């Protein structure tokens, strides 16, 4: 999973 | 990289079972920071996407809105610039994003599940946070879905 980091 | 590799990167969202991967959000974004002289063509087609993708990836299509509206964002910050009224600027695509923020909201959070629902109010306290959109728009989304 490549996740998208909320910063 | 071209913008019909924008196309082809965002339209390869459409093979991903989740809808998210932080890579090509981030070669988006970092096209996206290339190619203001051609924002309107950028945003309209991820306002597009948004109003388009299937149901489970409409959490990652407002992540690729974020991405690229917070970037723009801090730019209009470090250059002081808010002509909301000249194509080709951030200030322009941010206020292009703002003014359909609701109905890509009202329709995100209505075709996700509980889990993707919750992560839509974590981005609706980053962006109240940041200011990226005007807070009575996300207000009248958060009294509605989200309390
Ligand atoms: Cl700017």
């Amino acid at each position: 999973e490549d996740p998208y980091d909320l910063n | 990289m071209d913008f019909q590799n924008f196309v082809a990167t965002l339209e390869s969202f459409k093979d991903l079972k989740s809808g998210i991967s932080g890579s090509r959000i981030k070669k988006l974004t970092t096209y996206a920071l290339d190619h203001i002289d051609i924002e309107s063509k950028i945003i309209s087609l991820i306002i597009d996407y948004s109003r388009l993708c299937p149901d489970s990836h409409k959490l990652g299509s407002l992540y690729i809105i974020d991405s690229i509206g917070r970037a723009y964002l801090d730019e209009t910050r470090s250059n002081s610039n808010s002509s909301s009224n000249k194509p080709g600027t951030c200030a322009h695509a941010i206020n292009t994003l703002g003014e359909v923020i609701q109905e890509l909201l009202s329709d995100a959070i209505a075709k996700s599940n509980q889990d993707h629902k919750e992560k839509i109010r974590m981005l609706l306290d980053i962006w109240d946070r940041s200011g990226l959109f005007q807070k009575s728009y996300l207000n009248a989304i958060r009294s509605k879905c989200f309390a």
